[PDB]
């Protein structure tokens, strides 16, 4: 809010301001629209799906083991082991739940407007979304669910790459052993790696900084005697602090100006983030992907996306050819 | 005598009076440089009364302020000598101390030596002809007595007269067993504040000469060793980026002008 | 407030931020010090022997109640012009310590002592930092320092072997050598004493009569403030928003008895935001902590004007059980506050809500909330009701190791992708 | 310039000049991002073009819900509107399988 | 268009102007911070004598 | 800083200064646009390898 | 830098622009962060093997 | 360097700066607006009575 942020509870100082236009409700809007932005951003990448698929009681896939990515009703929040382990490695800063002491010291009209998807109806559209394709495989992506039997959605998802279904029905418990292990590994390489959610841990360290950055703005005499109001306002004269005030705005005016300016470009790079992620999911975990390392690196075979802090990760399930051995052909 | 040390990390005052708490404020100002060049000073005087005289002082320069530390029985070290130029030609700085007195002067100071004939007063000045400021009250140093010598007090002055307003940042740390500035970082708060308005480039100190004890003699100089136990450090403008405690003190600070680290 | 704060008579459906609410003080107190004993003033500027330039006085002025108001008869006040601190609101500043310096110099040279100002007397006898905060009193004494044969008893100094800092004395009696050659208090040709006769005539014309100037320097820098004007001190009040004016520093927030350490010679404190945060009653010595009113965001929730007038109020992040509910006249600044705050109270992780009440039924949410919550119109018999977002219809699949499904049947359906491709291509 | 005198006057006009040229700045630094963001869409509509119109789209849920067609594109005031032709498997029946 | 006429002292000629406080300009004769207009000031010493 | 004396050199310091920095903004902000569009084509060219 | 490409090796100057806050240090991150980017996308896009 | 020297009214004695308008300015010695220089002005009511 301009009016705080730019002369705190002083009428004079409001009034100077009120002079310089239409030059907040712009800046007002901007960040109304960013906000916005953020929750279509959220609602058009998590939102795939028109129905919400529950699980069945029974977890059999044809050895295939989705405990480590499935919901576990024993955690309060109803996320997957690896889901909340996205959530415990993102620290994440505010959220803004009524916090009435960084966060707390910003008496300075910067507030963080809290998502419309809370994240604990993102990991049901994720729980939703990995039931369709964990039961219905691609069918589920295009009209109504189609109940097919995991060993042959993963069949079928070989034939999608040229592999034919023999080979699966003749390496099953392979496959479901190579794939258990995987899924085990991958919640310990996110444990024990030193920074793997560098892009989430980035997303909210910027916004942080800039909000930071702000507060420290308050600060800068911008050629004035100082940067307290309240002291120029009982110092000086009303003639002698019009124009000792308004330099003091105008530089306040123009950093806010910079803040806002570099949360539309970081908004803009979120939101070309936000719809790779969108079709990241309509390709890879509604259907599979014959496009060459986009859905992980090797021939693709689905993908299931866990709810994290500001972001999605996707666990891209891949087929790697592995050894091979010298022919000759004509 | 004389001797050379290493400064290691200290001399870190507040340069602001304003409250901080896990803040990581910095400030530019007059700081001593983290491991730099201090130099010991010792009045030798155990034969004096054998003629013999103890023709050991100079005229340590000012610039920039002066960094003091010492450890002193009770009393032995009292005062200061600033100014410049020594005769009545231009005005000097008589800081002494009393029991619990201070008396400080800028009054045109003819003087020789540092001596007070009193382990009195005279000895130290002759001239009393222009005198400009007086000054009085509580004295910087309260001495405080561990029942033995092994807590040794350590007395960290940071003298500056930056527009006047004379800086006397002051702590007492007697955690000392006997290295000499033994390795850690401590906080330094001001007591008193007063314009002088003279050009100080000459600094020099006072010693209870009258009984003096563990002087000894000999021709070290050029960076070599020597037991002085009276510390002079000078201060030259540097950033400093200060860490301030969650409870409101200084743990540790970092220069900005040392290494590229730093 | 919503029609004013978007210029449209016509508001659709949707949440618009209108303003922010602040408790407004309900009274002003004043801290400082219980000085009585009036610093002597008239004893620096009425008087007989005003020191020469070379040689200014230096006056220290210690714990006082200071009226820069009774000064205006002490003397002829040619000029008062003021830097930084102004004087019409002087008397309403705490300063750490006030130092006045007397002289007499030459009506050419009355506005040569100032910040950066280079000459004769403003460089080799008088220099004033950039930095100087404080102003200078200059009046003419043409009448009072007017000899007819000589006024032989102010001295000024020439020749420096260089510049000189702000804020000190060259009071010095030597030889200036003005070049290689060398003298030895001779004073003769090539060495000439610097101090030189400055002496009055009334027969001079303006720019040439003496003019006595008494300079006050200030350091109102956030410090223990001694030196104060005349402001009565009033009761301290603890966990109610005030209007505080402690020791000069004025603002507005609610003061609680702080934890805070503040060692004896710290007066003021600082968070990071380089405001106040804790500041020390000089009259108690006690500390105080300063938080300011319990603020928020105000978002007004509607449906489309042409549905109905009636909005819900959402306040952000502020819980509906302190002050939110609590509002008087002229106490919060949106003096829209009919809303009762008892009817229609949907606390909310975004703030509480005003307006609308909680329906266990979940809908799609037309106007967004946040924290998985949105309002929208519904018939009962018409009113917003603020509900928990409603993700998708439930649904559940028949997975079995053995069974399929497979459609015997199609749809054909046509969407539409509306894409941008181009803006409105302009020149300015 | 009717009213005070050059002097001052110019003083007066710097000012008023640099808070409009900011004014103007700020026009000119959100229609750079606004027309960043055209230009992603307008790719990314020439990407649907190339694809679901000059052919059958393999991807799932790029040109349109279900299994693609063909989509046929409209021009429209400021924009291009596409109309995906698509293939929804409707009504299903449950059976056994092997 | 308006004019003001009275007789002030020397020290106070300049206190007459927006926003200026003290005694004259606070409590008999005091002037808006959006004034528009001036002031015009002259010695009559020879005549209020 | 050779012909003015610090009371008027630093405000016009002060606003050479600020017209300069406001400058250096304008040049920093077309390059962060810059650089987002130019890692839309990187991203761009990255998938097409 | 902002330091030299705004007060060219003048204290003065320099001092003023102390004054502005973390107005600069911003600046330099925003340029390091474009750097880092641009080293980012090339390495993005040809190792990908 | 170039000095000129004139005679002129008390009321008058500011009247010679740049861009200003009435008798003497527009009509007997303007002053350009960007005149760099300085005015000299003293009283020399003894001499010239
Ligand atoms: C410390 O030494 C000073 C001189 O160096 C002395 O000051 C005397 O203080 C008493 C206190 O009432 C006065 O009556 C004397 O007139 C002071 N003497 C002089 C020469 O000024 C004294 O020895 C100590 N200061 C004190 C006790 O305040
Ligand atoms: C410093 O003190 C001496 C003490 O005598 C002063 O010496 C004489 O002071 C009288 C004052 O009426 C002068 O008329 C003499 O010319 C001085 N004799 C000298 C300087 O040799 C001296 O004036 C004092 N200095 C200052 C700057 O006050
Ligand atoms: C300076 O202080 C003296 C007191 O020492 C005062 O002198 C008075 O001046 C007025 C004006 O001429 C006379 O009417 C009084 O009779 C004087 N009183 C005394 C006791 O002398 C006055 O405050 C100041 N005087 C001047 C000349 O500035
Ligand atoms: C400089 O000027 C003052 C005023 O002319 C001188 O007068 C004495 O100042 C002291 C304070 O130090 C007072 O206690 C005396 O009452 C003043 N008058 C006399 C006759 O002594 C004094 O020399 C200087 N003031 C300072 C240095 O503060
Ligand atoms: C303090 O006084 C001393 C007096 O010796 C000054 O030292 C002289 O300074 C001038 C001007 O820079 C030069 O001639 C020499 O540096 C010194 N002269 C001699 C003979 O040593 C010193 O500069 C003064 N301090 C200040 C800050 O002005
Ligand atoms: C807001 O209300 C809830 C519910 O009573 C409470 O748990 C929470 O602590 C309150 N907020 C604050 C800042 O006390
Ligand atoms: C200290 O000074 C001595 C000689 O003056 C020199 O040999 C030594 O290197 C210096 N040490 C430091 C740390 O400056
Ligand atoms: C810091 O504060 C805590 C609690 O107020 C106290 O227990 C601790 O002793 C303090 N540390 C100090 C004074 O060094
Ligand atoms: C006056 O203030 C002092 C502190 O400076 C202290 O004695 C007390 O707060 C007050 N005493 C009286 C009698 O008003
Ligand atoms: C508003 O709604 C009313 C009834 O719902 C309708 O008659 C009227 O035309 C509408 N006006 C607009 C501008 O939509
Ligand atoms: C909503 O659910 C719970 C109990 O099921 C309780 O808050 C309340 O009785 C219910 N409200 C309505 C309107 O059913
Ligand atoms: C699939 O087989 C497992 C293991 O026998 C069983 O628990 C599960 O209910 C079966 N699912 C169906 C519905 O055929």
């Amino acid at each position: 809010d301009c009016t705080m942020y730019i002369c705190g509870d002083s009428t004079e100082c409001s009034n100077l301001l009120l002079q310089y236009g239409s030059f907040c409700t712009q800046l007002k809007r901007a960040l109304t629209g960013i906000a916005v932005e953020q929750d279509k951003n959220t609602q058009e990448v998590f939102a795939q799906v028109k129905q919400i698929y529950k699980t069945p009681p029974i977890k059999y896939f044809g050895g295939f083991n989705f405990s480590q990515i499935l919901p576990d009703p024993s955690k309060p929040s109803k996320r997957s082991p690896i889901e909340d382990l996205l959530f415990n490695k993102v620290t994440l800063a505010d959220a803004g739940f009524i916090k009435q002491l960084i966060c707390a010291q910003k008496f300075n009209g910067l507030t963080v407007l809290p998502p419309l998807l809370t994240d604990e109806m993102i990991a049901q559209y994720t729980s939703a979304l990995l039931a369709g394709t964990i039961t219905s495989g691609w069918t589920f992506g295009a009209g109504p669910a189609l109940q097919i039997p995991f060993p042959m959605q993963m069949a079928y998802r070989f034939n999608g790459i040229g592999v034919t279904q023999n080979v699966l029905y003749e390496n099953q418990k392979l496959i479901a052993n190579q794939f258990n292990s995987a899924i085990g590994k991958i919640q310990d390489s996110l444990s024990s790696t030193p920074s793997a959610l560098g892009k989430l841990q980035d997303v909210v360290n910027h916004n942080a900084q800039a909000l930071n950055t702000l507060v420290k703005q308050l600060s800068s005499k911008f050629g004035a005697i100082s940067s307290v109001l309240n002291d120029i306002l009982s110092r000086l004269d009303p003639p002698e602090a019009e124009v000792q005030i308004d330099r003091l705005i105008t530089g306040r005016l123009q950093s806010l100006q910079t803040y806002v300016t570099q949360q539309l470009i970081r908004a803009a790079e979120i939101r070309a983030s936000a719809n790779l992620a969108a079709t990241k999911m309509s390709e890879c975990v509604l259907g599979q992907s014959k496009r060459v390392d986009f859905c992980g690196k090797g021939y693709h075979l689905m993908s299931f996306p866990q709810s994290a802090p500001h972001g999605v990760v996707f666990l891209h399930v891949t087929y790697v050819p592995a050894q091979e051995k010298n022919f000759t052909t004509a | 005598t004389q001797s050379y040390t290493n400064s290691f990390t200290r001399g870190v005052y507040y340069p602001d009076k304003v409250f901080r708490s896990s803040v990581l404020h910095s400030t530019q100002d007059l700081f001593l440089p983290f491991f730099s060049n201090v130099t010991w000073f010792h009045a030798i005087h155990v034969s004096g009364t054998n003629g013999t005289k103890r023709f050991d002082n100079p005229v340590l320069p000012f610039n920039d302020g002066v960094y003091f530390a010492s450890t002193e029985k009770s009393n032995i070290i009292r005062g200061w000598i600033f100014g410049t130029t020594l005769d009545s030609k231009t005005q000097s700085l008589l800081i002494v101390n009393n029991a619990t007195n201070v008396v400080i002067k800028v009054c045109e100071f003819q003087f020789c030596n540092d001596p007070f004939l009193d382990v009195s007063e005279l000895r130290v000045y002759s001239s009393a002809n222009n005198c400009t400021f007086e000054y009085v009250s509580q004295p910087f140093l309260m001495d405080l007595e561990g029942k033995q010598g092994n807590f040794k007090n350590l007395r960290e002055f940071v003298f500056k007269n930056i527009d006047g307003y004379f800086k006397i940042y002051s702590k007492h740390t007697p955690v000392n067993l006997g290295r000499d500035l033994p390795q850690g970082f401590s906080a330094l708060e001001p007591l008193v504040d007063l314009p002088i308005g003279i050009n100080i480039t000459r600094f020099q100190t006072l010693l209870a000469l009258h009984r003096s004890y563990l002087t000894p003699g000999d021709s070290s100089s050029s960076w070599t060793a020597g037991a002085a136990a009276y510390y002079v450090g000078y201060l030259q403008p540097r950033t400093f980026l200060l860490k301030y405690n969650e409870n409101g003190t200084i743990t540790d600070a970092v220069d900005c002008a040392l290494d590229p680290l730093s | 407030e919503t029609k004013c704060t978007l210029k449209s008579f016509t508001v659709e459906k949707g949440i618009y931020q209108t303003s922010n609410f602040r408790v407004q003080p309900t009274e002003s107190i004043v801290r400082f010090p219980n000085i009585t004993n009036l610093c002597p003033f008239h004893e620096v500027f009425n008087a007989t022997r005003f020191a020469s330039v070379y040689a200014w006085n230096r006056t220290r002025i210690s714990n006082c109640v200071a009226d820069y108001s009774v000064l205006y008869n002490f003397a002829p006040f040619f000029a008062f012009k003021c830097y930084g601190v102004s004087p019409t609101k002087l008397n309403d500043l705490c300063f750490t310590n006030v130092y006045a310096d007397s002289f007499v110099i030459r009506g050419n040279e009355v506005s040569q002592i100032a910040p950066g100002q280079t000459g004769n007397i403003a460089d080799y006898n008088y220099k004033l930092p950039d930095d100087f905060t404080g102003c200078v009193i200059a009046w003419n004494s043409n009448k009072l320092d007017s000899k007819v044969s000589g006024n032989y008893n102010y001295l000024y100094r020439l020749f420096r072997k260089s510049k000189l800092k702000p804020f000190e004395r060259d009071i010095s009696t030597e030889i200036y050598q003005a070049g290689n050659k060398p003298c030895n208090g001779v004073a003769g040709f090539n060495c000439y004493f610097p101090l030189q006769s400055y002496g009055f005539r009334p027969t001079y014309g303006v720019g040439h009569q003496p003019y006595r100037v008494v300079v006050l320097s200030f350091e109102l820098l956030h410090a223990p403030a001694t030196v104060c004007g005349p402001k009565k001190s009033t009761n301290l009040v603890k966990n109610k928003c005030v209007n505080f004016n402690f020791n000069g520093l004025t603002g507005t927030g609610v003061l609680t008895e702080s934890n805070k350490k503040f060692l004896p010679f710290q007066q003021f404190g600082r968070d990071i935001a380089d405001t106040t945060d804790a500041v020390r009653d000089p009259q108690t010595l006690e500390i105080l902590d300063i938080t300011p009113c319990s603020f928020g965001g105000v978002s007004v929730i509607t449906p489309g004007t042409n549905t109905s007038n009636q909005v819900a109020v959402l306040y952000q992040d502020v819980n509906c059980t302190e002050v939110p509910v609590a509002i008087h006249a002229d106490q919060l600044t949106p003096t829209w506050r009919v809303y009762s705050t008892g009817s229609n109270v949907f606390q909310t992780r975004a703030g509480c809500l005003i307006g609308a009440e909680y329906v266990n039924n979940s809908y799609e949410c037309d106007i967004p909330i946040g924290a998985g919550i949105c309002a929208s119109y519904q018939t009962q018999s018409q009113s917003i009701i603020a509900y928990t977002m409603s993700l998708g219809a439930e649904n559940s699949v028949a997975y079995s190791n053995n069974s399929i499904a497979i459609p015997t049947n199609f749809t054909i359906s046509v969407t539409t992708e509306i894409l941008p491709v181009s803006m409105t291509k302009t020149s300015v």
